């Protein structure tokens, strides 16, 4: 009844890999297409001409399989907004490169990072590669409810956490995509991976991503709170959010480690499963209404 | 202009036919350049021109095996996505006998020069997929005395009434363009619901290599064509045979058509306007084939029994990328 | 070579000499069917890479960012899997075993140092975290999330188990100190300046440190100065690692992605480039037993030894 | 893509301020090169690149007699409509000292190597006009120590403000095309209801010959234009400066703009939705020179203070032809 998946920034074996992540009852598996380590240059020899393969053979898995289970991960040094010239450079390049090889496999998503405000340049590749060759695979941006600089502990003593009302400063992250998107002239084949930190924000930013087209949200193990047996859970305030979220029918991300070791991943899964199956059921409007969720219909003239 | 995905590749894998068919086109010229004399002392050095995922490069292995002859291999492929997977079986398996290139052919430049150059760059009307252009351009690699596979292929055209079809292409008028640029390009179609009008009759024919000294790819062709029903010409049908070596030879033209092999369907060149024709009398279809630098197209028209216009003029509906 | 792996991967991740003259290698897959990693001994450092002509080797579950020795038989691992790794030396030195390996970080950890102790060792990781560990206890004492962005390298004081630098994509330096309640310490040049990239503490003073930018410069810090005395344009590209001689007046070895290393003394002036590799410089260690003999690994597969004036 | 018409010819050639300084160029440019001690002894070959009906020829002919150093001229020109005017001055009046080349510079395979390369290939925006790839693809027949006019040239942007304009090209919307084409191109234009927001501030720049051992002629660009008014954002005017050699230079930037030169009006790169921006408010457009083998073409976009959305992507309305 809930559809999830699962993110690694490791994969030794893609063989073994996923056959674990779906032997533990995920749907589907966030991974990267190239070494996340793996850095490449396209302009400076000798770096350059370094001997392949540039990464892991398409053969080691199914068309079905690369079609509906695999979702790409841009490698995380790729930067195309950097201010030094050589490192823009090169991951325009790397880009291009990591999204084609995405197109080649069929893939039916490719997560991308948005983690600062500037990604004018990050817009631009990807829009130039949305306008080159055809294909409808989907772009899921990684954006989390707070910024990665609000979430810090205040324990640099030379520059403190200012703890100051900040309306318009704690939505800042929905201007980060507003403006990436705007860029790329609301692309359908661009969406929201929500990102949800362990501190939510103040419900007028979880107001924000209201009507935004949110196709995951990535839950990191962090958030989840412990109960008197063992078993992982959630807040009430966590809760509330993921009765939300379920109500949009988005799919679910679990991404890091195992920190409830003596219990495994499908506990994690289990207790979404748990929540899923206990919201509160639909009623007469909802019964009759699904399916018809934001379809258009032209004005037909009844004389 | 744009690389072909995993799972396209994939399909086209599964033509056992068409391999069968490159394998021997090898194993029979194997035998007629290296004596049983020299089998052991001449090594043939062997360039698959777009290689793939090697299906063609496994193929001349296997050809190497049966004849009992040496070689030496190059895996030139422009994709880089599918040299990934080169790169991948050359490490795993194939190993130094296969040198692989992510370099296009008309760019590469050769360590040493070749044998026989193998490629399978036809498209259902032969040339459409640029087989001249690149062969063209990677000629100057292969040695003095070296064989093309293949070394002959030539398109062929019938005139098809198919009202049904017609319907099909008017459809595909779209938003932003000439309202017409629909019926000024031709469509890939398993043809199914038509009526072939004529016996199809040869359009053009390219050799590889090209010994002639002002090399032109250029092409003009009048065709006349005897209809013996009252009829309605919506279009013309495009087939090709292909001369891989001696006697061995691919054909999707339904007459001499290759049993068993599904890996091109027929090509569509229609009008924009159906022409009338009578019992007796004869269409006469005129075929250009042009070429900037930069892109190369086919213009066509009917000037008999009634003129149409010329379809695709400067390539502005339909041009092949270079 | 008893057990041991049948073959070396293709990237050269880590190199580093015991007191002994051996020499430690990390080498990750980055490349092909299967991403993991692998550790060496070379109880003779001019038979490496060769991996016939080894004391001692091993395959980890998945590769290596960083290493450190920890005495004499202990080996610090910095895995893909978000996990620390210690890996104990044999009796005999012939086998290297698995003691502890911990799952705590949530996203690649990226490096790792050993603080003057042996007994603590930080963690710097891409979930942005650093922790510091008990390599006895085998668990994190403290996790410090100070940064904004993934931490590139965490470099332990010569001197002090309370003191370390660490630098990230956030374009901070940190000078720690854990027993501060704000350990954390926001330090560096005048300007903003491009990203940090590597750390180098100097020997003879907790003073004084390098830092490696990601357009190829070089700076020297002192800690109280609290500015940036010196710098210099060493590599054409990222400075990944900033390694000091054990010499007396001690030289600096510098790696890039350019290929090079250079060699400078406590001026940043260069003494030494070699073009020997085709492929990022990773690591530098230099003998003991020769202090002007210097050993680089590269992703080009090459262990190379320098004469150095 | 496309060659120059006479009477297009006949008009800028009538501008005497521009050739004025491209005589100048070439005058105090011989002197550097060629000692009074050698005046007789050295003659230096000089290459018009981009020749047209040869004003730049004539002129190379004029700083000779002003210098009185000897001087070898080719005279390279792609357009052969106006290789039949050059080679008729040739044979008239010119004779052996100029060389005539019917060939794209691109192309030519030089007989000697050149001293000085004279060309005129600027646009309105500077690089428009593909001044760069057309003298990389010409600098390997420069001399190691040779000097190029003109040397450097740099393109420079300006926010503009006209509801007038803004109406001008939302007007040159056509029929099968995107109907917001007409925003992602560039328009020359005698700007004059209109109202620059911010000093012009450079965007690109190139210099010839390019040392640089990896050439690449794309570019990316941010400009923060700082706004003293209330105001809507409709476009960006765009101008240049060139130095033809040492202190002499042409310029189209109204504040250093050439007096009484009418040969280049500026461009207009608009924006599909009018950006209202207050007093105190920092208008940042982004700017990239983009190519392939084939095109090369400008996207651009704003980012303060709101986005745009980017123009051009694929250079999909507005690409320039190699
Ligand atoms: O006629 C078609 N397309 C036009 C094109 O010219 C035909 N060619 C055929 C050879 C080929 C070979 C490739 O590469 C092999 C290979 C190298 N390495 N690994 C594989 C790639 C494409 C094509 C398309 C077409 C389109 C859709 N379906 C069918 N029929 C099959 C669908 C199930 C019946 C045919
Ligand atoms: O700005 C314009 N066009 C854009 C283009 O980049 C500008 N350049 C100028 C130099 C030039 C020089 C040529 O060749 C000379 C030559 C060689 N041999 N013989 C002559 C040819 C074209 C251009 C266009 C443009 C368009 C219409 N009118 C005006 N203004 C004048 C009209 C009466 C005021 C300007
Ligand atoms: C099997 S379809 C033909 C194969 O050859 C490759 N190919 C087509 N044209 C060229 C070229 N000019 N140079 C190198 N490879 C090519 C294609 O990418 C494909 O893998
Ligand atoms: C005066 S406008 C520039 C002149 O140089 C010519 N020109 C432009 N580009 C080239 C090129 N690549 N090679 C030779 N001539 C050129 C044009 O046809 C025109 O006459």
């Amino acid at each position: 009844r809930v559809s999830s998946g699962r993110d690694l920034n490791c994969v030794p074996e893609i063989a073994d890999t996923l056959g674990a992540v779906a032997k533990q009852g995920f749907d589907f598996l966030c991974m990267p297409v190239f070494h996340p380590r793996f850095k490449r240059e396209f302009i400076q020899e000798p770096a350059k001409n370094r001997p392949g393969p540039q990464t892991r053979s398409d053969l080691l898995l199914s068309g079905r399989d690369w079609n509906t289970l695999i979702v790409g991960k841009l490698s995380p040094w790729i930067r195309p907004d950097s201010k030094v010239e050589k490192i823009r450079r090169n991951s325009e390049a790397a880009m291009l490169q990591e999204l084609n090889f995405g197109a080649y496999l069929g893939l039916p998503a490719f997560l991308l990072p948005l983690n600062q405000e500037d990604n004018t340049n990050l817009a631009r590749v990807l829009t130039n590669h949305i306008h080159t060759g055809h294909h409808s695979s989907m772009f899921w941006m990684r954006v989390p409810l707070v910024a990665p600089e609000d979430l810090r502990d205040d324990i640099i003593e030379n520059a403190p956490t200012t703890h100051t009302e900040e309306y318009s400063g704690e939505e800042k992250t929905w201007m980060w995509w507003h403006n990436f998107r705007t860029l790329c002239d609301y692309s359908k084949r661009i969406a929201v991976a929500l990102e949800i930190g362990a501190d939510l924000p103040s419900n007028h930013v979880i107001d924000r991503w209201l009507g935004e087209p949110i196709k995951a949200a990535i839950l990191p193990t962090s958030i989840f709170l412990t109960n008197k047996k063992g078993f992982p859970v959630l807040s009430k305030m966590h809760q509330r959010l993921i009765f939300r979220l379920l109500k949009l029918e988005v799919q679910f991300i679990i991404t890091g480690t195992n920190h409830h070791s003596e219990k495994e991943f499908c506990s994690y899964l289990q207790y979404l499963e748990y929540l899923s199956q206990n919201r509160p059921p639909p009623n007469a409007y909802e019964l009759f209404a699904k399916g018809y969720e934001d379809y258009l219909q032209s004005p037909l003239q009844p004389l | 202009m744009d690389n072909l995905e995993s799972q396209t590749y994939e399909v086209f894998e599964k033509d056992p036919i068409k391999y069968s068919q490159y394998q021997q086109a090898i194993y029979k010229c194997l035998l007629d350049r290296v004596p049983e004399e020299e089998k052991d002392t001449n090594v043939q050095v062997l360039m698959v021109l777009g290689a793939g995922r090697g299906p063609l490069v496994n193929a001349s292995l296997r050809a190497a095996k049966q004849a009992d002859r040496r070689i030496k291999l190059y895996a030139v492929e422009k994709n880089p996505n599918a040299v990934v997977t080169l790169e991948n079986w050359q490490f795993e398996e194939w190993g130094s006998q296969v040198t692989v290139v992510s370099s296009d052919m008309r760019e590469w430049v050769a360590p040493e020069k070749a044998d026989i150059i193998v490629s399978e760059l036809l498209g259902s009307f032969a040339d459409n997929e640029l087989s001249p252009e690149c062969l063209d351009g990677a000629q100057h690699f292969l040695k003095d005395d070296g064989v093309s596979i293949p070394g002959e292929y030539t398109s062929f055209l019938a005139p098809i009434s198919s009202s049904k079809l017609y319907n099909e292409v008017r459809a595909c008028r779209e938003k932003d363009r000439d309202p017409e640029a629909q019926f000024e390009m031709p469509y890939v179609v398993r043809l199914h619901n038509f009526h072939q009008l004529s016996a199809p009759q040869p359009c053009f024919t390219f050799s590889h290599p090209n010994r002639d000294p002002m090399i032109d790819n250029n092409r003009y062709c009048t065709l006349e064509f005897p209809v013996e029903v009252n009829t309605v010409l919506h279009g013309f049908a495009g087939y090709f045979e292909t001369v891989l070596y001696q006697d061995i030879t691919l054909s999707i033209r339904p007459e001499t058509h290759s049993p068993g092999m599904f890996s091109w369907f027929p090509i569509l060149f229609p009008i924009k306007q159906p022409i009338t024709v009578r019992e007796g009398q004869t269409i006469c279809v005129r075929f250009w084939r042009c070429s900037n630098s930069k892109k190369v197209w086919y213009e066509w028209a009917v000037t008999a029994p009634v003129c149409s216009a010329i379809h695709n003029p400067t390539g502005r509906s339909y041009t092949i990328g270079l | 070579p008893p057990n041991a792996p049948a073959c070396m991967e293709r990237q050269l991740e880590a190199a580093r000499y015991r007191s002994d003259g051996a020499l430690l290698l990390g080498a990750s897959s980055l490349s092909g069917r299967c991403w993991a990693g692998s550790l060496w001994l070379f109880k003779d450092p001019c038979a490496a890479p060769n991996e016939g002509f080894c004391s001692a080797g091993v395959q980890t579950e998945a590769g290596v960012a960083d290493l450190t020795w920890v005495g004499e038989r202990g080996i610090l691992v910095a895995s893909d899997s978000g996990a620390v790794e210690l890996w104990e030396l044999d009796e005999n030195e012939t086998l290297i075993v698995s003691k502890f390996c911990k799952y705590e970080h949530d996203d690649i950890v990226s490096t790792v140092s050993v603080l003057s102790s042996g007994t603590q060792a930080v963690s710097g990781s891409k979930d942005i975290c650093i922790k510091v560990w008990d390599l006895a206890q085998q668990v994190v004492l403290s996790s410090y999330r100070a940064h904004a962005a993934q931490v590139t390298c965490v470099a332990a004081s010569p001197h002090k188990d309370s003191v370390f630098l660490s630098c990230s994509e956030d374009n901070r330096i940190l000078l720690w100190d854990t027993r501060c309640p704000k350990p954390a310490s926001q330090i560096g040049c005048s300007a903003p300046g491009y990203l940090p990239t590597s750390l180098a503490w100097h020997p003879q003073q907790s003073e004084v440190f390098v830092f490696g930018d990601e357009n190829g410069t070089v700076s020297l810090v002192d800690t109280k100065s609290t500015s940036c005395v010196l710098s210099s344009a060493v590599h054409s590209q990222c400075v990944t690692g900033l390694v000091f001689s054990p010499h007396s007046v001690p030289f600096l070895a510098s790696l890039s992605e350019d290929c090079s290393l250079a060699v400078l003394d406590s001026s940043l002036s260069e003494l030494f480039r070699s073009q020997a590799h085709r492929d990022f410089v990773r690591d530098a260690t230099w003998s003991p037993l020769n202090h002007s003999l210097l050993t680089t690994v590269g992703w080009d597969h090459q262990v190379v030894h320098h004469v150095v004036p």
